[PDB]
């Protein structure tokens, strides 16, 4: 992740492992929340 | 009333073929400086 | 008529082919074509002047009484889903055909003077012809698909032209913002283009009004649901014409070349952002809640862009914030309904902004003589005052362009501008008295920009005293730097100004509106009185005329100060000096926010879904090093497992 | 007509790939083996255009080169080939991009006897996937590009080649087994043991069986066409690679995972489609928004466009699972147009990196001052991938938005949100493409220019391969019935296969 914080507009500072899990549950929850939408909203 | 793709492809094939066999002969920089050398992404 | 009108698609494809060739001549033959700067400029200009020869006869044939002529060619077909792409020659379309090729031939006459010291002289005429062919297809367009093929093309030509120099870091970031901010409107246009093909079923403007009005009263569509459709189409022209949410790219579009600013305020802005809503009036007049949205976001921008033009030190950044407001002054004319007057203030805007922009470039190429190439703001180093005291013909023509935008007695605007002030005090006078207050403020910054830099003394002594350039000593002070290639275009762009000194007059306003009928023959107007028009026009030429007397007295005292305004209204002056504090809302929230959302989609990629794949390869390698310890030598232990499995399979298989 | 045409095109490179160790004169680097491999590419592309302009006989649904040769009667398999409308655009594309991938493989002097062997063997192992009408030959041809593309990434690759090469052969051969499993599940259903792709379609299946075969096919086709949970093999295998290899991965090899979705998940299993089709368009929407924000946040240059290729793929899912003749005609046109666009991007990343030796995108700036023809070419190819009109990126996505929200299948609160969500990719693709252009070319701040980056040029051969690929990008984008007439009548039966089932 040190090569992911390359010296351009990145390194927001939230590359901590406490943030990685709480960013995952919203992102992987939105795809799962959209798939479970689809089988009941489309037909 | 559609332009067919067969007369526009058969007339574009033998210009594409004769231009690669010419443009292969013309190149620069890939034989003189070329510090990549052998290993093509090292 | 038949070789004039069946070959009418040649007006887009002629100046495209002038850039197709030099684009093929610069990418393959750049050793000769970079040297062939002078012939390839005249070669590219020849296909534009022939395209001027089509339109000047395609429009003059239209006002004699010829019918509109349509053509449609199938573009992408499927089962029961056709896309048609052709053209129309419409008196609205043929009027815009003249404007976008007259000012394009003009700016290519201009371009031989502002450069030919620049090595990018050959490429600049390749991009300038790439603008026009992308632009001349937008005006002849019959469909909502066909206006969208050339919507995102002219933003591509606007991206390439702002980043023309591309060695400035400032012109780098300016080019990208002009593509992204227009793409939000293109995100809006694409939603309504599919959204209106969903509801109506056909992509043409004429077939969209009759089909939308068929479902809104029958009961298939809702009055609230179909209102958000035509709002989304309108979100397109708020980007290109720089309305309220999307206007941040115009101070930075002045980081490009000065010829381009004349063309991106006469072709992509006053044309593109207004031609679409003028063509979509079959949809908008059946929706009352949409037209009140258009006029409110137009009238706010007439106020919003006007005050940032005040205390603006840069000349091109003051003209850029002018045409934010003047386009905003015009889109609300399409929003209150009175749109034929909104279309005849379009022609005098495009021919005078280019008069004001190319006139401003005569100042910058003059001021490069005494000052180095870094500052282009109001004058320091022999400060502001005098340029017309040197008596140039370049300086008297950006006054005449400045004069006919406020509402002065003897010139234009008295015929076209104040017509939508009387039609806007009919319905909602609360949100539309705001245009009257800034009507004296549009008169302010225009004449604030005139006699600050054209009346006084501006050649004597250096305050900063650092030019040190042979390219500045050869920049020809005493404004004759403006060569022979500004004597024609600064004059010949004023020869349509006396034509609209004759047309669009109180007898030819009636005859030109008679050309500009809407989608139907009916014309909706509240009331027009004989006596009441005289004071509504007579008190309104005052607020223009006495609006500059407070500017004739403010910026002719040397300091910008009547009493207690040197210590200014800093609640409000910090807004206009720091440019509305609107660039920083879009930057600290959207630019940082998408630099914060995107980063943690990358780290959930590299660590969660890459963590599972790198765990299947880890629990199989440590399974291998767990049964590698099953064998340990000691061959008697191997004889146990042979004997234990004999005991196992005879308890396994008897039940 | 009697002459086996598709059997020639499949086997003529692999027969002539074996004659590479017998080519004489290894006097230094490999010059004569570079010219033999190029010329044997071109005379097979001439064999595709001879077989197409004389024998294809378009606006007819079905295969027109039908050659069912007997191979092994015990297993029941034959050597059957055939070109329909869902494949004959892609046989033509494969013979076009590979012949440029030989020509873009010119500076290689590492192992040139081995490079052009596998690339000619991969040129046969790609046409063989689109052409065969069988199931044990289709599983053969799917994994026939398994060992040459392990070796193309491992020997000529960046750093972390070996971590990228063995993550890829284990993830694709670890997913190709569902082709054999689901290909055997339909073969033994009923009473016949037929393996042809026609009788397996013309067989009637049960509904509960069809959802097991479709979910077996979905993982086997969600890996190659990177449906975004199953995608992690790609940006390593595409991130650490050379430009002549990369044109065969992103240009063509992703298209086989989308070609096979149209053939074997829409034709053969229609009532399996109509049950789990709205999961595809939601996996198509997230394919665009995830892969455009993942592309923006990355600073490795070859890895930015590698994640971008997942995003352009995201309209193939919306195009397939929309049950409209313009949606499916916009997905096939998306696969052709991304191959021509993605090859023209992925060549110039190698063309940039061969001069500046970095890919890091922070030590760059002012590259457009030294090389201009590289800058003028990398602008026209990145503008092609913006879905900008006048090029084939926009017309391929124009039919998908129109084709999806004109279908009488979904409900209206679903179709509004998907069109609103897929069009966020319209905003998102200029964010990272133009910021890639800006942080490399635009600017005064150059490199150290002493230790690294000693050279800059633009070879007059390299200007051809972009101008060779930008001709059919624009030529399709200005008249898309140059391509839509090839597959009008065969796509019109796949949609006729899924319309009669649709209320289910």
């Amino acid at each position: 992740a040190t090569d992911f914080n390359r010296g351009i507009m990145k390194f927001d500072g939230a590359d901590s492992p406490a943030m990685i899990a709480i960013s995952a549950v919203l992102i992987l929850g939105f795809i799962a929340g959209l798939i479970w939408w689809a089988l009941h909203t489309a037909y | 009333a559609v332009i067919s793709v067969k007369p526009i492809l058969l007339a574009m094939t033998p210009v594409f073929i004769l231009l690669c066999l010419f443009f292969g002969t013309r190149n620069g920089f890939y034989d003189t400086d070329q510090y990549h050398g052998n290993g093509s992404a090292h | 008529m038949e070789p004039l009108y069946q070959y009418a698609w040649l007006i887009p494809v002629l100046p495209l082919l002038g850039a197709l060739i030099v684009g093929f001549g610069l990418i393959a033959f750049s050793e000769t074509t970079s040297k062939l700067r002078r012939p390839s400029a005249i070669f590219i200009m020849a296909l534009m002047a022939i395209a001027m020869g089509h339109s000047l006869t395609l429009f003059w044939s239209q006002v004699q009484g010829h019918l509109p002529y349509t053509q449609m060619i199938e573009w992408a077909a499927a089962g029961n889903l056709h896309i048609a792409m052709g053209y129309v020659i419409d008196p609205l379309a043929a009027l815009m055909l003249v404007i976008v090729t007259t000012v394009a031939f003009l700016v290519m006459l201009y371009s031989d003077g502002y450069m030919a010291h620049d090595p990018g002289y050959v490429r600049f005429f390749a991009y300038l012809s790439l603008f026009g062919s992308s632009m001349l297809g937008l005006v002849v367009s019959p469909n909502l698909v066909q206006v969208y093929i050339f919507w995102e093309l002219v933003g591509m030509c606007s991206y390439l032209l702002i980043g023309f120099w591309y060695d400035r870091k400032s012109a780098a970031e300016a080019a990208q913002k002009a593509f992204v901010t227009n793409r939000v409107g293109d995100f809006g246009l694409l939603l309504g283009m599919v959204g209106l093909f969903w509801a109506t079923g056909t992509f043409d403007f004429a077939g969209m009004g009759d089909r939308l009005t068929e479902l809104v009263n029958t009961g298939l569509l809702s009055p609230s649901l179909a209102a958000i459709l035509a709002i989304l189409v309108f979100l397109g022209p708020v980007a290109k014409s720089a309305q309220f949410p999307l206007h941040v790219w115009l101070p930075d579009a002045m980081e490009g070349p000065t010829p381009i600013s004349a063309l991106i305020h006469a072709a992509t802005m006053v044309a593109a952002g207004v031609f679409l809503i003028a063509r979509m009036f079959p949809v908008f007049e059946q929706l009352p809640q949409v037209m009140t949205t258009i006029a409110w976001t137009g009238a706010f921008t007439a106020f919003m862009g006007a005050t940032i033009a005040i205390t603006q030190n840069d000349i091109k950044k003051s003209l850029a914030y002018s045409t934010i407001s003047q386009l905003g002054y015009m889109v609300m004319g399409m929003g209150v309904g009175a749109y034929s007057a909104g279309l005849f203030h379009l022609m005098t805007h495009a021919y005078f902004k280019a008069m004001l922009f190319l006139g401003s470039g005569s100042v910058i190429h003059s001021m490069e003589g005494v000052v180095g190439h870094n500052p282009d703001l109001a004058q320091d180093m022999r400060y502001m005052g005098g340029l017309r005291k040197y008596m140039p013909i370049t300086g008297a023509t950006f006054l005449v362009g400045c004069l006919a935008i406020s509402g002065v007695p003897p010139f234009a605007g008295f015929w076209s501008k104040d017509e939508i002030l009387g039609a806007v005090f009919h319905a909602n006078p609360a949100m539309w008295l705001l245009t009257w207050l800034t009507a004296g403020l549009t008169a302010f910054y225009m004449f604030r920009m005139y006699f600050m830099t054209f009346e006084g003394k501006f050649r004597n002594v250096p305050p900063e005293r650092q030019e040190h350039h042979d390219h500045h000593s050869h920049h020809a002070a005493v404004p004759h730097e403006s060569p022979w290639t500004m004597t024609l275009p600064l004059v010949v762009l004023a020869i349509p100004s006396t034509l609209i000194g004759f047309v669009g007059t109180p007898f030819n306003n009636l005859f030109e509106v008679f050309i500009h009928a809407p989608g139907e023959e009916k014309v909706a107007e509240h009331a027009v009185d004989l006596t009441e028009f005289l004071i509504l026009g007579g008190s309104s030429v005052g607020i223009g005329l006495m609006g500059i007397t407070v500017a004739y007295l403010m910026y002719l005292k040397g300091t910008p100060s009547p009493q207690a305004i040197a210590k200014a209204i800093q609640p409000l002056y910090q807004f206009s000096l720091h440019k509305w504090y609107f660039d920083e809302l879009y930057e600290a929230v959207f630019i940082k926010g998408c630099r914060r959302l995107a980063r943690q989609v990358l780290e959930v990629d590299y660590n969660v879904v890459d963590g599972v794949v790198n765990l299947t390869g880890f629990v199989t390698m440590v399974t291998g090093e767990g049964l590698k310890y099953l064998q340990n030598g000691r061959a008697q232990f191997y004889a146990l497992i042979v004997l234990l499995a004999v005991l196992g399979f005879v308890i396994f298989s008897v039940q | 007509s009697t002459f086996p045409w598709l059997t020639t095109i499949i086997l003529f490179p692999i027969v002539a790939a074996l004659a590479i160790p017998f080519i004489p004169d290894p006097t230094g680097k490999g010059r004569p083996i570079r010219w033999y491999a190029l010329a044997v590419g071109l005379i097979d592309f001439a064999l595709i255009v001879y077989a197409f302009t004389n024998f294809y006989d378009l606006n007819t649904p079905g295969m027109q080169l039908w050659e069912s040769y007997d191979w092994i009667p015990e297993i029941g398999l034959r050597w059957s080939v055939g070109a329909d409308g869902l494949s004959m655009p892609l046989i033509l594309l494969t013979g076009f991009i590979t012949t440029l991938a030989i020509l873009a493989a010119w500076p290689v002097t590492l192992k040139p006897r081995l490079f052009y062997f596998l690339m000619l063997a991969m040129y046969g192992g790609q046409i063989a996937v689109f052409a065969v009408q069988d199931m044990l030959v289709f599983f053969l041809a799917w994994e026939l590009e398994l060992i040459p593309v392990y070796l193309l990434l491992a020997i000529w690759g960046g750093h972390k080649r070996q971590y990228a090469a063995t993550k890829f052969i284990l993830y694709t051969a670890g997913s190709s087994l569902f082709i054999l499993v689901a290909g055997l599940a339909m073969a033994f259903y009923g009473d016949t043991v037929s393996f042809d792709m026609q009788t397996l379609a013309a067989k009637d299946y049960a509904l509960g069986f069809q959802l097991l075969v479709y979910a077996g096919f979905l993982v086997a086709y969600g890996v190659k066409l990177p449906i975004v949970p199953l995608h992690t093999w790609l940006p390593d295998a595409h991130g650490e690679a050379t430009a002549p290899v990369h044109m065969l991965l992103a240009g063509i090899l992703l298209k086989m995972g989308g070609y096979a979705l149209i053939r074997m998940n829409v034709d053969m299993l229609p009532a399996a489609h109509a049950k789990f089709a709205p999961v595809l368009v939601i996996l198509g929407v997230v394919n665009i928004i995830y892969a455009a924000l993942t592309s923006y946040a990355q600073r490795n240059l070859k890895r930015k466009i590698a994640y971008s290729s997942i995003s352009h793929i995201g309209f193939v899912l919306i195009g397939i699972a929309s049950f409209t003749n313009l949606g499916m005609s916009g997905a096939v046109l998306q696969m052709v147009s991304h191959g021509l666009i993605g090859a023209s991007l992925f060549f110039l990343v190698g063309a940039t990196y061969d001069r500046t030796h970095t890919l890091i995108l922070e030590e760059m700036g002012g590259v457009g001052q030294k090389m201009k023809k590289i800058f003028a070419m990398f602008t026209a190819c990145s503008l092609a991938s913006l879905a900008l009109p006048g090029m084939s990126g926009f017309v391929a996505e124009l039919m998908v938005f129109i084709g999806f929200a004109t279908s009488d299948a979904y409900s209206l609160p679903f179709r509004v949100i998907v069109v609103f969500l897929a069009a966020v990719g319209v905003i998102l693709t200029p964010i990272y493409l133009l910021s890639m252009l800006r942080e490399i070319f635009y600017g005064p701040e150059n490199k150290e220019l002493v230790e690294h980056e000693a050279l800059v040029d633009a070879e007059p051969r390299e200007v051809f391969i972009i101008a060779c690929l930008l001709v059919p990008i624009i030529g399709i984008g200005l008249y898309p019935k140059l391509l839509t007439q090839i597959y009008d009548a065969t796509t019109g039966q796949v949609i006729a296969r899924a319309r009669e089932v649709l209320p289910t």
